C-alpha cells in the first residue's frame, strides 16, 4: 500500500525560509509526476508546485503566488520530494500536502512574527455541576500557546476511553487555547488519580497536570 | 488562469443519488481526478483518470467525463459520504495543475441532537496566577449551528469572549467551545456568570458563581 | 500501486 509522509513544517517568521520533505513508498516514484498542494484553515486546496519525472525532463511548474520564491526538487535515489520555501508571507500559512493521486498526512506551516510560547495548563476540577447520571466531567485547560499543535493524553495514555479534546480557539491575541475533558465514574473520584499529559512539541514542553476534586 | 467550476454545495437524501459536476475548458484533452476529504483528514482519491475506480473505493462512487464536464456520481448516498469533494485537472498545455473549488455534500434528514453544555469556572491555580477563564464546552449537536451568549449577572458581556467555529465530530455531529477571559477582580465582583447556548429553538444556560 | 500521476493526457 502507498504512503507519503511530509516533514519540516513549523513556525517561521515572515521573510524566513523553510524546507519541506516528503518520503514516498508503495509506487514507482521514478515515473511519478509529483506536486505540492496547500490548504489554509477552512479554505480549499491550492496547488503550489509540480515536478515531472526525470525521464520527462524533470520540469518544474509553480503557482503564481509562489513562483520565484519556492523551489520544488526531487531525489529519485531516496524517493524524496522537497519544497524549499523563501520570503515567506503570512498568507503562506497552511497545511502542505505531498501528492501524486495519493496524499500524505500533511505538515503545518505557520508564518507569523509571534514567538513560540509553551502552554499554561490549568485543571478543570469535577464538581456537582459537571456530575450527572453517575459520571463526572473533568479536564485540563491548555491556555495561551503558539504555534499549534498541542496533544493531550490522560494517565500517560492508560485512560483512552471517554476522552474529548476540543479544537483549539484562535484568540484575538494570536494565541491558542484548548480544553480536554474526560468523563469518568463519579464513585472513582475519591480513589482514582487523574493526570492530563500535555505535549507541545514546538516548545519542547511536556506538562503533567494533576486534576483533583474541588 | 485556467479554472475548474464545481458547485459549492450539493444536498441529497440518504439512499438517493448525488451528482457532483466539474466543468473546465481543457477536460476534452486532460484527465480529471476526484478526491474526497473528510473533516480533519487528508484527501483520498475516489476517481482516477475520468472514470477508473481506485482499489478499495466503494462501488457507489463512479466518475465519467465527456466534453467540458467531469461528473462524480454517488449512488445510494449514506451519511458517511458527507465530506468535501474536489476535482483536479491540468491546463490545456499540461503545464500546471488546477483544483476545483470543492463541493460540500450534506445528507438531509439527519437527526437533530440537543447539545451537551458543560461550564467550568476559573481554576484556583489560574486565579493565583492572576488570570480567570470561564470554559463553556458544547458537544454532540446537530445541525452544526449554535449561538453562545455570555452574561455577567443578568447583563450580557461581549468583551473577552472567544468562541470556536463548530467542527464536525466523529459521528458527523458537531462540537464547539467558548471562553470568557476576566480578571480575578471581575470574577469576584459579580454574583454569577452564565453561558447561554441556543440550538434550534432550545436554550441551555449554565451558571457558575465565585463563592461556590 | 499503479494509481499515481504519470503526466498522461488524452
Amino acid at each position: 500500500e502507498v504512503q507519503l509522509v511530509e516533514s519540516g513544517g513549523g513556525l517561521v517568521e515572515p521573510g524566513g525560509s523553510l524546507r519541506l520533505s516528503c518520503a514516498v513508498s508503495g509506487f514507482d516514484f521514478e515515473k511519478a509526476w509529483m506536486s505540492w498542494v496547500r490548504q489554509a484553515p477552512g479554505q480549499g486546496l491550492q496547488w503550489v508546485a509540480r515536478i515531472k519525472s526525470t525521464a520527462d525532463g524533470g520540469t518544474t511548474s509553480y503557482a503564481a503566488p509562489v513562483e520565484g520564491r519556492f523551489i520544488i526538487s526531487r531525489d529519485d535515489s531516496r524517493n524524496m520530494l522537497y519544497l524549499q520555501m523563501n520570503s515567506l508571507k503570512t498568507e503562506d500559512t497552511a497545511v502542505y500536502y505531498c501528492t501524486s493521486a495519493h496524499w500524505g498526512q500533511g505538515t503545518l506551516v505557520t508564518v507569523s512574527s509571534a514567538s513560540t510560547k509553551g502552554p499554561s495548563v490549568f485543571p478543570l476540577a469535577p464538581s456537582s455541576k459537571s456530575t450527572s447520571g453517575g459520571t463526572a466531567a473533568l479536564g485540563c485547560l491548555v491556555k495561551d500557546y503558539f504555534p499549534e499543535p498541542v496533544t493531550v493524553s490522560w494517565n500517560s495514555g492508560a485512560l483512552t476511553s471517554g476522552v474529548h479534546t476540543f479544537p483549539a480557539v484562535l484568540q484575538s491575541s494570536g494565541l491558542y487555547s484548548l480544553s480536554s475533558v474526560v468523563t469518568v465514574p463519579s464513585s472513582s473520584l475519591g480513589t482514582q488519580t487523574y493526570i492530563c499529559n500535555v505535549n507541545h512539541k514546538p516548545s519542547n514542553t511536556k506538562v503533567d497536570k494533576r486534576v483533583e476534586p474541588k | 488562469s485556467y479554472e475548474l467550476t464545481q458547485p459549492p454545495s450539493v444536498s441529497v437524501s440518504p439512499g438517493q443519488t448525488a451528482r457532483i459536476t466539474c466543468s473546465g475548458e481543457a477536460l476534452p484533452m486532460q484527465f480529471a481526478h476526484w478526491y474526497q476529504q473528510r473533516p480533519g483528514k487528508a484527501p483520498v482519491i475516489v476517481v482516477y483518470k475520468d472514470s477508473e475506480r481506485p482499489s478499495g473505493v466503494p462501488e457507489r462512487f463512479s466518475g465519467s467525463s465527456s466534453g467540458t464536464t467531469a461528473t462524480l456520481t454517488i449512488t445510494g448516498v449514506q451519511a458517511e459520504d458527507e465530506a468535501d469533494y474536489y476535482c483536479q485537472s491540468p491546463d490545456s498545455t499540461n503545464t500546471y495543475e488546477v483544483f476545483g473549488g470543492g463541493t460540500k455534500l450534506t445528507v438531509l434528514s439527519q437527526p437533530k441532537a440537543a447539545p451537551s453544555v458543560t461550564l467550568f469556572p476559573p481554576s484556583s491555580e489560574e486565579l493565583q496566577a492572576n488570570k480567570a477563564t470561564l470554559v463553556c464546552l458544547i458537544s454532540d449537536f446537530y445541525p452544526g449551528a449554535v449561538t453562545v451568549a455570555w452574561k455577567a449577572d443578568s447583563s450580557p458581556v461581549k468583551a473577552g469572549v472567544e468562541t470556536t467555529t463548530p467542527s464536525k465530530q466523529s459521528n458527523n455531529k458537531y462540537a464547539a467551545s467558548s471562553y470568557l477571559s476576566l480578571t480575578p477582580e471581575q470574577w469576584k465582583s459579580h454574583r454569577s456568570y452564565s453561558c447561554q447556548v441556543t440550538h434550534e429553538g432550545s436554550t441551555v444556560e449554565k451558571t457558575v458563581a465565585p463563592t461556590e | 500501486m499503479d494509481v499515481f500521476m504519470k503526466g498522461l493526457s488524452k
